[PDB]
């Protein structure tokens, strides 16, 4: 259920 | 602020998920993002984020603005315990300062520059 965010 | 995520999941279930995700990904932090009550702003499709500790608040703003499909002139503000965080702070610093006892960080968003107005 996690939206994975990354460094740009 | 009442967060829907907290009303829908008992504290012990959130706390166990927060402990597990923090142990599994020590360089990420779990974040819940919900719209402030009576804000006049578009909805956010997802509320549960797993964020790099080194991502800045400003970088998170940019991503959340895009998820809401805001125009440039549409304002967006984050509140953590009614305070607007600095855009140069990291999400890890914000988490260390303000995460709750379930190991989640809770952010409210609004179109308005003051919470509850
Ligand atoms: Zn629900
Ligand atoms: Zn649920
Ligand atoms: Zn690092
Ligand atoms: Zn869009
Ligand atoms: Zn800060
Ligand atoms: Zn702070
Ligand atoms: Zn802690
Ligand atoms: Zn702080
Ligand atoms: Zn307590």
């Amino acid at each position: 259920g996690w939206l994975i965010i990354d460094l740009p | 602020m009442k967060f829907v995520y907290k009303e829908e999941h008992p504290f012990e279930k959130r706390r166990s998920e927060g402990e597990k995700i923090r142990k599994k990904y020590p360089d990420r932090v779990p974040v819940i993002v919900e719209k402030a009550p009576k804000a006049r702003i578009g909805d956010l499709d997802k509320k549960k984020y797993l964020v790099p500790s080194d991502l800045t608040v400003g970088q998170f703003y940019f991503l959340i603005r895009k998820r809401i499909h805001l125009r440039a002139e549409d304002a967006l503000f984050f509140f953590v315990n009614n305070v607007i965080p600095p855009t140069s702070a990291t999400m890890g610093q914000l988490y260390q300062e303000h995460h709750e006892e379930d190991f989640f960080l809770y952010i409210a968003y609004s179109d308005e520059s003051v919470y509850g107005l």
